[PDB]
């Protein structure tokens, strides 16, 4: 009982090389490391990546939100607990949902 | 008295167990079936037989299994034979075999001998095991 | 465990014909916490219960019908092999994912703003 969703859309059809192998991939990155190498940091980003398209980030000031407790214990790690736990990849329509 | 539901249940369950056993066997070494089936082919002409490639490569779908020696193939075939005998028997007996106040009535008698300190993990395990010698 | 087994299988026997009609009344009559737990999905054993009942429900299926039955066991084997193959493929895809995830620049940032799925990960 708390508060926690992103809807990322991809191209409209505009060699099996990771084409079906990997879904949208997300990772939580600390701003402690940036290309600037100066001025500011101190918050996290919910980065989302796909081979061709460019990476995307979302700032998370709140220390913890929607960080659940044993939602489902089935072990297909995929990439990590985060991805399997709370992501959906509508590959037929090319819509990546994350919550 | 004895609720037939439980008996018929146990029967269908055992049949399932046996099918699963001889299926596991047919799995580890497809030859077991293949061999058999081939012979069957020349006795009952109608019988459909698998793709030759499967037979040769000793595979059922994708994985090619290790070739076994004759003595073992035959052995397992006779074992499966007795298994099928058991199955046929159970199927037979089964064919020949196939309120609230009574619920509380029995649940009351279930209180009988409360002090029965003992672990009971031996119904499906003793059967599963009964059909799957050494240490 | 003979007691637990027996009560599970009995309440399962009645629950199979009367459903919750006799058990749903028993729970309120007797008042049992144990009975309530058995009825509930919280108590682990509940799951196995759902099994037994189903099984009994099955015996009710062909009552009045006889079974007059190798091919089958072969086909089952085949199935198992197939499933095994699916498992394998999955493992492979996962591997790919791990590789790519491990191999992309998590420092190529370009942010914009700042701040149930299980039934959704199906089709209808």
């Amino acid at each position: 009982v708390k508060i926690g969703k992103v809807t990322k859309q991809r191209d409209s059809e505009m060699y099996p090389e990771i084409a079906e192998g990997i879904m949208p991939r997300h990772r939580f990155m600390s701003a402690y490391e940036q290309r600037i190498e100066p001025p500011d940091r101190r918050w996290q980003y919910l980065l989302m990546a796909a081979e061709p398209y460019e990476t995307i980030a979302f700032k998370v000031p709140s220390r913890e939100i929607d960080k659940a407790e044993g939602k489902f214990t089935h072990w297909n790690r995929e990439t990590k607990q985060f991805f399997l736990q709370f992501h959906f990849k509508m590959e037929k329509p090319p819509a990546p949902p994350s919550l | 008295m004895e609720t037939i539901l439980e008996q018929q249940r146990r029967y269908h369950e055992e049949k399932e167990r046996l099918m699963d056993v001889m299926a596991k066997e047919m799995l580890t070494k497809k030859s077991t079936l293949r061999d058999q089936i081939n012979s069957d082919h020349r006795t009952r002409a109608m019988q459909d037989r698998y793709m030759e490639v499967s037979g040769n490569l000793r595979d059922l779908y994708d994985d090619k299994d290790g070739l076994r020696k004759e003595e073992l193939n035959a052995i397992s075939g006779p074992n499966e034979f007795a298994e099928f005998y058991n199955r046929l028997k159970q199927i037979k007996e089964f064919h020949r075999k196939h309120f609230e106040e009574l619920l509380k009535a029995r649940e009351n008698p279930s209180e009988e001998a409360q002090n029965l300190v003992e672990f009971t993990d031996e119904e499906g395990y003793g059967r599963y095991l009964d059909l799957h010698y050494i240490n | 465990s003979a007691f637990d087994l027996d009560v599970v299988k009995l309440t399962a026997q009645f629950v199979a014909r009367n459903g919750r009609q006799f058990l749903t009344q028993l729970m309120q009559k007797e008042q049992r916490n144990y009975q309530f737990d058995f009825l509930r999905p919280q108590h682990s054993l509940f799951n196995y219960f759902t099994k037994l009942v189903e099984q009994y429900t099955k015996i009710l299926i062909p009552p009045k019908g006889l079974f007059s039955k190798l091919d089958q066991v072969c086909y089952r084997v085949e199935w198992a092999k197939f499933q095994e193959r699916e498992r394998k493929k999955e493992e492979e895809e996962k591997e790919k994912e791990r590789v790519a995830y491990a191999q992309i620049d998590w420092h190529d940032f370009v942010v914009v703003e700042t701040v149930n799925f299980p039934p959704p990960t199906t089709p209808e």
